[PDB]
Parts: C-alpha cells; structure tokens; sequence
C-alpha cells in the first residue's frame, strides 16, 4: 500500500504538542504501574460490575438458523455500555497524574454521561462541552450529566454543533492541561489516545478468553463487533488478534446502503486522510472535505474510524463490513423477542451481520458477538418507527 | 524569495481571507480591497470542513465557502484572479493538511505557478525525530514554496533543529513582558522574520505588537466585516484604520 | 398480640383452592431438587449477571457525615432491578412443572417487564393483564413487553384499572392453571407465594454475606431496604435474620407524611386485614375498606405488605419506618452526584433513611443499603419536578 | 331455620343486590321490587373495595356503593328497612372476609337481630385440617347465623368433613352432562339443598338449572338493570320474566 504516513500519528497544532507529549510520557510509566492497575481492577469489579457474563443465546441462534452463539454482555456494565471501561481508566489516569479536572465534548451525550459518571465516583471536576443545537436535542442526557455533577457548557459560538464543542474543548485543554485531563471517548485521536483507549477496553477480550474456554474449551471461530470509532471492537478483538483461527468481523453503520450515499461505512467507500489529529480511513470527497454521514444509530454516525482498524483492514487481518438501518432494526427485534435482551442499535449492527451469515455457518462453529450496550435508550426512537413484527 | 523581499521593509500587516467565502469573484474583490487598504501579505484560507484549530468566526466562514462550492480548482482561479491584479504582494496559503494531502505534487506546482508563495499547514507539525523527514515539507521545498511554520516558547530543541530545516520566508510565533528579548533570541536562532501570530483587530495593539514582532496578522476582523457589510470598500477602510501610521 | 389468624394464609375463593394446593405440593418437591437449583444458578450467573457487586460509597458517606457505607448493587442486574431474580425463578418453576404459559398482571409495568423478560429467555408464552387506564399511562412499558413477546391484554372491563386486571388474571389462572403458571411479583399473596418469592430473593443476602466478610471480616451492623410489597427487603434480610447483632430496617413510602394521609406506610397507620388472599398489615378504614395510597415512587404505592414483614414488625426483630417523597428525592440527587449511581426512587427511600440517621452512627459502623434498582426509569418524572441542587 | 323453611318449597330464585348502590333508600326500594317480583331469597352484597372474586359489573357496583358511603352501620339500616317490609324472605349477607373480620362478635348479633339469616364469605374457605377450627364460622354458629359455603367437584374429602361441620341452610355448588346425578351425591352427602352458583339471566337457563339444582341465582341481571333504568318497577318486571312458570 502507498501511504505517506503510518496510520495514527499526531497531526496537531502547536498549542497541543506539549500537552500530548506530556500525556504520552506520563502514560508510558502508568500503564505498567501495579498500584494503578490494581486499583483500576478493583473499581471495575466493585463499582462497574466486571466481569460481565458471556450469555449463550440458544433461542436467538435457533430463530436465525445459526450455530453456537454467545453474547459478551457489556450491556450489563454500569451505565449500560462498554464506554465506562475507558471513562474510568482515563479518569483514574487523570487522578494519578494529579489532575483535578476532566474535560470532554459530546454529541449525543453517551460519552458525556460515561465521563461524568466516572468523575462523580472518583471525585473529579468534570466539564462537558456540547453544541447548543445538541443540548436542545438531548435534554434528557444534559439533565443526567448535570445530576451527575458535570458542568455542561452549551456552546453557542459558531454553528452551535459538535464541531464547535470540539474546538471549545481542545481550547480548554490547551489552557488547562497542567491540571485538566482531556477524556477521549473512542479509539480515535492523536497518539497516545488510540493506545490508551485500546488498553482500557482490552479487559473485554481477556474476560471472553477465560469465559469461552470455560464453557467450550477452545477459542471461538468468529468475533463480531460494531464499529463507531472502534473502541469496543478493538478491546473485544485484542487478545484473540494473534490467533489466526479466530476471524474478526467489524460491522459499520450502513444507513440506507452504499448506493444512497447515506451511511457511515468508512471502509466501504472512504480512504485514508488526516482528521482530528490522526490518519485513518475517512469519508471524504475528492478535495478531502469530510462527508456528511447517516446511521439509524447515533453511536455509529461518524466519518472517522480508529487507526488500529485501518491497519487491520489493509493487512487483511479483519473483515470490515456493514449493516443497513433496517437490518439493524430487524436484528434488534429478533434478539429482544427471543432472549429478552434489549440491545443497543449500535450492537444491533453486529447482530445483523450474524443474522445474514448464520445459515451458512456450520452448526459446530462458535460465534461471539460483543453486545456493546443495552437499548433502552433507543426505545423512544424505535417505537416511533411503528414497525410490525419481524421474523 | 518573494516573502524574503517583502520583509526587507519592516513591520508588515498580514490579512486573512477565506478563499471562496462569498464566491470566486467576491474573494478576488476582497483581496484587491485589502491590498489597496495597505495589507502587505495576504493569508488565503483553504476552507476545511473540520477546522478545529480555528476560532468559531473562521469555522463559520469555512462553512460558507464550502457551501458556495470552493474546490481545489476554483482556489486556483482565485489566486490567478488576485495575480491578475497584483504580482508583488506575497500570498500565503493557509490550510489544514488533508485538502493538500489528497492532492499531489503537481497540484503544488500549479499553486506556485498560480501565485502562491508560502504554505502554512496548521495541523502538520515539523517531524519530531532529528532523522525523520516530512514528505509534504520536502514536496513544498522541491517546487519552491516556502513552508510557513509555527513555534512556541516550549518548542523542544528537537523541533528547533527540524523546524529550522524546513522553515522558509518567516516564522509565526505564539507567545505566552520582556517579550522583545524573547523574540530576538528566536529571530537570531533562525535568521528569519518572526511574526506574532496573535489576532490583531485595532491599531493600538498592532503598534504594540510591532515593537518586537516583524509583523502582525489581522485574522478575524476582515472576515467578520464581510458579514457586517460585504461591500469591499469597507474592507479597504478597515485595513486603513487598523494598520498604524 | 391478639390475632384470629397467623399472618399469611390462603384466603381464596373455591376456584383457586385446587390451583394453589397443586402449586404448594409441587413447590415442596422442587425447592430441594438439585437439578432445578443448579440450572437456576447457571441462568442467574450467565444471563442475569449475578453476582452483583457490593460497592463502598465513600463520597456519599462523607457527604452525609456517615460511617462505612456499602450498596448491594441490584441495579446492575439484567433489567435493572431485583424483580428478575423472582421472575426467572418462577418462570423456571413453570417450565419444570410442565407449564407452557405464564400469566401475570401489572400496574406500572415493572413486574410485567421482568416476567416478560424471563419468559422470552425461557421460551414460555407470556400473558400480562393490564387495566386500560394503565395501558394509556404506560405506553413505553407496554411497547417493551410486546417487543419482549408478551401478550399485553388491555382490560377495558369494569373500571379499567389494576383491580380489574387482577380479576382478569386470576380468572385466567383458574381456567388455565393445568398449563399456566401465575407469576406474582412480590412477597404477597396466598401461600405458597410469600415463601416462593422469598426463596428466590434470598440469593441477595447469601451474596452480601460472602462479600461483606471479604472486605470487612464481619457481618454488617445495619441493613436498610425499601418496602413496596417486601420482596427485595426479605431476600436482602434473609441470611442475617438469625444474627441479633445485625439491625434490620425496612423503609416504606411516606409520601406527603403521615399527617396528610397521602402515604403508603402500612406499619405507620395500618393494621392487620385480609386482602388478595392473605392476612397482613393493611391501610384500611374503620369498616375494613382498603385506603387509597400515595408515593412519589409507584413501586412503593401499595396498601398491602408481605406477611413475613408483619411477623417481624410484631416480633420486634426489624424496624419499619418511612421516608417522605422529598427525603427520597434529596437522597436520589445525593447518591447520583457523589457516586455516579442513579438509584430508583424506590431504593431512594432506603437511602433517605440512612441520610437522616447517618450523623448519629459511630464512624466504625458498617451500613449496607440494598440498591434494589437503577433510576433511569425515574428521570422523566424527576426532571419534571424541576428541583434545584440538593445538599 | 328460616332458610330451611323456604327450601321446603322447591326451585327458589336468589336475587343479588349490592347494599348501598344508589344509597340506603334505593337499596331498600330495589329489595322490595325484587320481592314483589317473586324473588325468594335476597343475597345482599356488602360492597368491598377489592372484590377480586366478582365479575367487573359487580366490581363497579361495589365502587358505586362505597362512593355513596355505605358503612357497616347503614347496612344495618338497609336490612332493617327490608325487614320493615317483609319478615319472611331469607336474607343472605354476601361479603368479603375483611369487612366482617374488622367487626366483632357483637356486630354479628346486630346483623342477626336486623334480619340477616345467612352469611356467605367468598374468600374465607372452610379450614383444611380436620382439627383446625374457624373462628369466624364458629362465631356465626354461636349467634344463630347460617354459614353459606361453596363447594366444587374437586373439593377434597378433608373439606367435605369440615365443610359439613359449618354448613347450614344450603350449599352453593360450582360445577364443571349427567350433572343431575352429580348434584344428588352432593345433596345426599350433606342433606342440605344444593344450589348451582352459576349466573342466570334468562328464563330458559333458569328452568334448565332447576332440573338438578334446588334453586338458581340471578347475580348480574338485577344490578345491571339498575344501570340501564334505575326505576325499581323495571326490577319487579325483570324478575317476573326470569323466574320460570
Ligand atoms: O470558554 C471557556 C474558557 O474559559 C476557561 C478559562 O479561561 O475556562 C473557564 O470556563 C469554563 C467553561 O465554563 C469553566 O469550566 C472553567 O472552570 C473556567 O475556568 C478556558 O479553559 C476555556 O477555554
Ligand atoms: O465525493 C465522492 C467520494 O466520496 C466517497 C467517500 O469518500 O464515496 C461517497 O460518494 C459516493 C458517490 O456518491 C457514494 O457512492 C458513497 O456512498 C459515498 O460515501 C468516495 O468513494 C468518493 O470518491
Ligand atoms: O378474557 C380472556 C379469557 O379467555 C381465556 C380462555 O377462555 O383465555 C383466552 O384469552 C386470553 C386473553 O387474550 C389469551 O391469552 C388466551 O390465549 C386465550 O385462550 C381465559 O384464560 C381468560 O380468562
Ligand atoms: O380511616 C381511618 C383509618 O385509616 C388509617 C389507616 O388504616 O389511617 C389513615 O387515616 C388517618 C386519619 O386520617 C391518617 O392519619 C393516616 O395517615 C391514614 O393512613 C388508620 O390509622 C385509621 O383507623
């Protein structure tokens, strides 16, 4: 492949070079400090509810004509999604580096809630920048973040959106980084954030490795996870990556399909570009302007994807595919009715890919889907669709 | 070579405009108005869909330019329209990395031929290792464009070396008092003009900045004025009141 | 004490005597059948997420000037409340007794959702009777139960309320009991349901006993739990009841306080009576007509209470108190802001009682509150209150 | 003694009314209307706030009576108002357990003195153990009220003994064909009249029931009629069309 840069990097304006260099240097020491690792372990067990179970879903498997199917239940984590693994890790990192404050930005509020949750439990001042248009659209999550003690800054500058909150948050960090940690929600961003987020989500596959060996005595044949920015998938994949007998499938938001142009499938039609400080696959036009995206699920509705997945896409190590809104909606209802597990629309994309390949898999195969979160938050939107019964 | 010439005069005014904000014709008209108003160096913004390093005013300006269909091709039209008016005033292309990363070496040559003299890439820092090279800064040097780099007080000596490797024309400086001496050590280290990168919008601060800086930049005021009253006469007038003397 | 009957009993019309006798006889065999106990254990671990953690809440303790404080995290159970322990037990019981169908009734829908969840995972036909007026008030939970595959029967007979759904559900069971199990949500009802529900919630205190010995080496000094019908409290109390050094506190919904008459505090002003097939403390007037109740939290808004708590109230073994709506609301915000744990308004009554006694407890004491469920479901109502900040 | 007398005549009609539905006066008027219409035994409902064993029609009737302030005291007024009209017609108090459990032995005596002859408690089954006694059924016997009990085909022999212990007056029977023989074995076991408890609302089914039952009960029709047109003349008329012959 022809690339001027390795995937990742730190394509940053000058004012962020010192903060990013400090973090990187500090992180290299911290990730092997046993007291930090031990304390994070204790918090994940006694506060967040790790380890999450691995649920065999025999009714679902039967209904889709599939093989042996297991769900890694990150929906049972405190706050109902895997994002808290990373929020607690980074906010504990902040505390250990002496920061008293954590700053983030948020679009739908899912990352804002996780960060605010970790900051409340750890006793850190938490500040979340949010475009005013998103504040108006997400008053429930705004109220939740405020109840969790976060300061939610409604950004009314510029065009009052995610773009303007990102600018406000980074401007804050450039001023306050000596005492403020900047908490990034996904496996995106300038180095060292892709390494940091991956490190804190790897616990998922460490657990799966123990749990699947306990029930089946061997590694799975297939791992399927959805891909918004890449954090739950890279942590779910991590400890199986060196096993060539384990297939790795990442499923992106396919929206209305590739032909319509309304999707979030970076690997279907995107190509490498530099955006938000890192180099990775990107939905962009001929001039390199970033394209508008669409997905029924707001957690997948991004034009970017983490550089570790870009590496595995071009290396051929992992298969990146997509599911349309309607495949995701159908899988949602299938899992809810057959197992009583209400999955997030994000994870429903992973489920949907399994639904469409299940009849071709030999029945002895073992498939684990990463149930990255619960879908109670998606019920008002799904109820508005007024769907009939799916089979 | 053209930037180096203009800094033989002292205390220059750099004026920012977003290419394509208001369309091709308007951008050319606004550039003429700033030149007639006394601006010594035009900083022409390649609008980017995600300019996280710019203040909201400039973010919304970029949004307008791209909704009016600024492309890598009409940017060449704009630069050629400016050079059909004035072939002395240096032109700095200010840009994010990706719109240039997605072009090729030939597009850089086409920029130079159209009239661009320097390129400032706000999110492409000089390489950190003394060995590691920068494909894009090399590409700029190969075609005769001046890479316009930005340094801070906390610039690591590792940069200082490689920043000195690729810097041409002049250096932007983003300071924190005795800042005059602060600029002299930088200026003598690089033997290039050092320009305070802070946004100037009134005559009093521009005169203040020029005590120690080789120029000042008006980043916001001109763009903001096109949103108050877009008639370009008011841009000439605004320049004349901001530039000292 | 002067009583014509022991607490509990089976005060049933003739048509329910045979169904209730069959269940009782069947249950006596089943509760000691190792294969049934083992399978229920496996389901609670791999599907529901047991065992739930025990979280020390040091910020909360500090903010209320309290001693060592721990939360038993039934909010982290699948579906977000302890009710699933009992739903899975009873629906597994149904399956083992050969029933193919489960019937319930529901008011707010919390029990309907738990039953529907257990029936979907176990593959049982599930039928939930709901008064039409409640259907209209609870369209989100109605949609959830239908997505979980339950048939939600909207009862438009009579006055279209809980009372009419109860009548419809019992009429159904009297007709269908040879193949339908009737799933009761709380430690109420004719024998043997108080024993059955208590048996399936006792896992809570079995876990607490292990967990509190692991962190502290001794039994707690105080257990506090809220009391709607009594099921989470009796299971949380159960394995500590024989220890006289463990105080047992049950906290009822105090509404607007006793003087206003708008509350659900059976033990404050009620007295024994026969209602829904059992004898226990009851909010009733001079003629024995059941009184209207009020609580900010619909899970506590009942005129009845389980007979096992009636026994412990008169024996002096446990202290039954109350918390007003506003004490519950304040405790809610205190826990959310200081620990990032969003408790149900039900459990917030337990929290509130701790808030009001905390400064008098010696700092070495160990208090465990049972966090019977998460409070995401209560956010729309709490946001409507438009409260300011609590301290 | 008064119930036993009335069953010397054969094929009796029992009519249900909710005490206090429409108020004290109305309840007395409706009872007069049913007696004039040929009803042989009045079944007077003590309305309960939570009558889970009654069909919705009767549930809403109980709601109305309690919203019109039926109390354990105005129930005595109602019974005394009926007995000021007719002192021959047996009166069955039909009730849930709790409104009577919350009263005392003296209230039972006051009921007997007012005119009540039997008490049917729908959610108080006869005790299961052959030894265990029933405080309330004992209390009924002690004051001379007839406990009116309900049996099913699946009644365990353990009940049969204790049901026979406390049953007086007549027994209600709730059957599943050759039901005639089915009733005879029950009737001969208890040597009491056995009445089919099913709700009769037309003459054809009442005549059908009386082939094997010693009476039939009109549970819903009268109550429902007070909601169509409450003028009590229509209750007399309705009785006359439902009772055969
Ligand atoms: O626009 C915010 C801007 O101000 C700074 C300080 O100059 O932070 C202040 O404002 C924040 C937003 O409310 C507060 O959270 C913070 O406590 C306060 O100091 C910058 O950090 C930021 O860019
Ligand atoms: O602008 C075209 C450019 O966009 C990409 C994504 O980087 O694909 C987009 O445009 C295609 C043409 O409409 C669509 O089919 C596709 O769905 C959409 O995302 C590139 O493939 C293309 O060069
Ligand atoms: O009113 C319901 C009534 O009908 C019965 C059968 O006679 O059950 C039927 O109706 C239920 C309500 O929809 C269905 O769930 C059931 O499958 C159907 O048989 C009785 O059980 C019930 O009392
Ligand atoms: O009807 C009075 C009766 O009700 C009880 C509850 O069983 O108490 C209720 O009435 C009281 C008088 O208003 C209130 O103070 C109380 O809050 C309310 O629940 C009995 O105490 C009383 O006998």
């Amino acid at each position: 492949f022809k690339h001027k840069h390795p995937f990742g990097g730190a394509f940053l304006p000058e004012e962020l070079l010192a903060p990013i260099q400090n973090l990187k240097a500090e992180w290299e020491i911290l990730k092997t400090q046993q007291s930090f690792l031990s304390e994070l372990d204790c918090i994940l067990k006694n506060y967040a509810g790790r380890q999450t179970p691995l649920t065999e879903v025999k009714n679902f498997a039967r209904a889709i004509d599939g093989p042996r199917v297991f769900l890694k239940r990150e929906d049972l984590l405190h706050t109902g999604a895997h994002k808290l693994n990373n929020a607690l890790g980074q906010c504990l990192l902040a505390k250990y580096l002496g920061k008293t404050r954590v700053v983030a930005e948020t679009g739908a509020g899912q990352h804002g809630v996780a960060t605010a949750t970790a900051c409340a439990y750890l006793g850190l001042d938490c500040v979340v920048y949010m475009g005013a248009k998103d504040v108006e659209r997400q008053k429930p999550n705004v109220e939740k973040m405020r109840f969790l003690g976060a300061e939610v800054v409604s950004v009314t500058k510029g065009s009052c959106g995610l773009k303007d909150a990102v600018n406000q948050a980074l401007q804050d960090w450039a001023t306050t980084h000596s005492f403020t940690h900047y908490c990034l929600g996904s496996a995106l961003g300038p180095l060292p954030y892709p390494d940091i987020v991956r490190f804190f989500q790897s616990v998922i596959s460490a657990e799966v490795k123990e749990q699947i060996h306990a029930v089946a005595g061997r590694d799975p044949d297939i791992l399927i996870a959805c891909i918004g920015g890449g954090s739950n998938a890279i942590g779910f994949f991590h400890h199986f990556i060196p096993n060539p007998k384990v297939q790795l499938i990442g499923v992106e938001g396919g929206g209305l399909g590739i032909s319509s142009g309304k999707h979030a499938a970076r690997f279907a039609t995107g190509r490498p570009g530099v955006f938000h400080g890192f180099y990775s696959y990107l939905l962009q036009d001929d001039d390199g302007q970033v394209l508008q995206t669409h997905s029924i699920s707001a957690g997948l509705d991004y034009p970017s994807v983490g550089p570790d997945h870009a590496e595995m896409h071009e290396s051929g190590r992992a298969f990146y595919t997509l599911a349309t809104d309607e495949e995701a909606l159908r899988a949602f209802f299938l899992l809810t009715r057959n197992e009583g597990i209400i999955p997030a629309l994000e994870s429903s994309h992973a489920l949907a890919h399994l639904v469409s390949i299940a009849p071709s898999l030999p029945k002895e195969q073992i498939v684990i889907v990463n149930l990255s979160g619960r879908g109670d938050k998606d019920l008002p939107q799904i109820i508005r669709r007024n769907r009939g019964i799916y089979e | 070579s053209k930037l180096t010439q203009v800094f033989k005069q002292t205390k220059l005014c750099i004026g920012y405009l977003t290419a394509g904000d208001g369309g091709t014709s308007y951008t050319i008209e606004a550039a003429k108005a700033l030149i007639q108003g006394g601006v010594d160096i035009l900083e022409l913004g390649f609008p980017f869909s995600d300019p996280v390093a710019d203040n909201p005013e400039i973010q919304v300006s970029h949004d307008r330019a791209l909704a009016e269909n600024l492309t890598s091709e009409t940017l060449l039209e704009i630069v050629e329209g400016i050079r059909a008016f004035n072939q002395e005033v240096p032109l700095i292309l200010y840009s994010y990395y990706n719109p240039l990363l997605q072009r090729d070496l030939d597009y850089l040559r086409r920029l130079k031929d159209a009239g661009i003299n320097g390129v400032c890439v706000i999110d492409l820092p000089a390489p950190l290792s003394h060995g590691e090279k920068s494909p894009f800064f090399e590409d700029l040097l190969a075609v005769g464009l001046d890479p316009i780099l930005l340094i801070s007080a906390g610039t690591t000596p590792e940069r200082m070396s490689l920043i000195q490797e690729y810097a041409r024309g002049f250096l932007y400086y983003i300071p924190c008092v005795g800042i005059k001496e602060e600029f002299r050590k930088v200026r003598e280290h690089f033997d290039l003009p050092i320009v305070d990168r802070r946004d100037i919008c009134d005559k009093k601060e521009a005169a203040h900045v020029l005590n120690y800086s080789d120029g000042f930049i008006v980043k916001t005021a001109f763009v903001h004025q096109t949103t108050m009253d877009s008639s370009v006469e008011t841009l000439t007038a605004l320049a004349q009141t901001v530039i000292p003397g």
